[PDB]
């Protein structure tokens, strides 16, 4: 039965790890973990992994 | 790329093109950061001297967004072997930093365990490049991309006349006439996760292109994340 990171990536935007018996989210370089500890917010322009629109 | 679609404006911004002395593309790369390109070790034997072009989508036309960079340092994996193409990976440090803009942006490097459990277990990834559009053809003048199913590791070994090492994985179609091809070599295999694209493979080799019962063979980038990190410092 899917638990923690195996259940919808633990609700993380990006990286999910399981520590103690709990989800810990984190983000790629050039992103900051949001106040909710789940979303990843780009720190500057042209963050990695985004298709360009400007 | 055999089959697939053109990269439209802004769609494949991490694509790089290695160009020889004649200004012709012979391999791809993936932009990792303003100074670094990921490519295949085997590509380094296809030209004596080369440069890297970014921002290009049509080699016939100048869209004003293209830029060429010279290579300062070539870091080739010391275990690369021509016989099997094992360890088919190199990193290039550029003399000058890439200017990110429309059609020029890095792909994200994922963490190893999450990539293996979560990215490589997705249904598909996306390969792109300026390679041949059929097995016996000329290089594309248009940047193309193609969604490729991840292929079961057992099926892949069974399909192959050559050894599939743990530094390799298989993607594509059993019979559908879509694959990467020669000249896509060295280029990006990325996997989308929630609208963010992570680099997952390097186009490496195949038995022809788009052949029935055969798949595209990619360098498994997760096997080299530490090595890549070291190489970039
Ligand atoms: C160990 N060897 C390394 C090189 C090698 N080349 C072999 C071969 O048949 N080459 C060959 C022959 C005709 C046309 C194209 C190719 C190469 N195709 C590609 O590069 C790719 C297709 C899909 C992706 Cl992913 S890349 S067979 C072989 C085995
Ligand atoms: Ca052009
Ligand atoms: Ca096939």
């Amino acid at each position: 039965t899917r638990k923690l990171c195996s259940l919808d990536n633990g609700d993380c935007d990006q990286f999910c790890h399981e520590e103690q018996n709990s989800v810990v989210c984190s983000c790629a370089r050039g992103y900051t973990l949001a106040d909710n500890g789940k979303a990843c917010i780009p720190t500057g322009p042209y963050p990695c992994g985004k298709q360009t629109l400007e | 790329i055999v089959g697939g679609q053109e990269c439209k404006d802004g769609e494949c911004p991490w694509q790089a093109l290695l160009i020889n002395e004649e200004n012709e593309g012979f391999c791809g790369g993936t932009i990792l950061s303003e100074f670094y390109i990921l490519t295949a070790a085997h590509c380094l034997y296809q030209a004596k001297r080369f440069k890297v072009r970014v921002g290009d989508r049509n080699t016939e036309q100048e869209e004003g967004g293209e830029a060429v960079h010279e290579v300062e340092v070539v870091i080739k994996h010391n275990r690369f072997t021509k016989e099997t193409y094992d360890f088919d990976i190199a990193v290039l440090r550029l003399k000058t930093p890439i200017t990110f803009r429309m059609n020029v942006a890095p792909a994200c490097l994922p963490e190893r365990d999450w990539a293996e459990s979560t990215l490589m277990t997705q249904k598909t990834g996306i390969v792109s490049g300026f390679g041949r559009t059929h097995e016996k053809g000329r290089q594309s003048t248009r940047l193309k991309m193609l969604e490729v199913p991840y292929v079961d590791r057992n099926s892949c070994k069974l399909s192959s006349s050559f050894i599939i090492t743990q530094n390799m994985f298989c993607a594509g179609y059993d019979t559908k006439q879509e694959d990467a091809c020669q000249g896509d070599s060295g280029g990006p295999h990325v996997t989308r996760f929630k609208d963010t694209y992570f680099v997952t493979g390097i186009v490496s080799w195949g038995e022809g292109c788009a052949r029935k019962g055969k798949y595209g063979i990619y360098t498994k980038v997760t096997a080299f994340l530490k090595w890549i990190d070291r190489s970039m410092k």
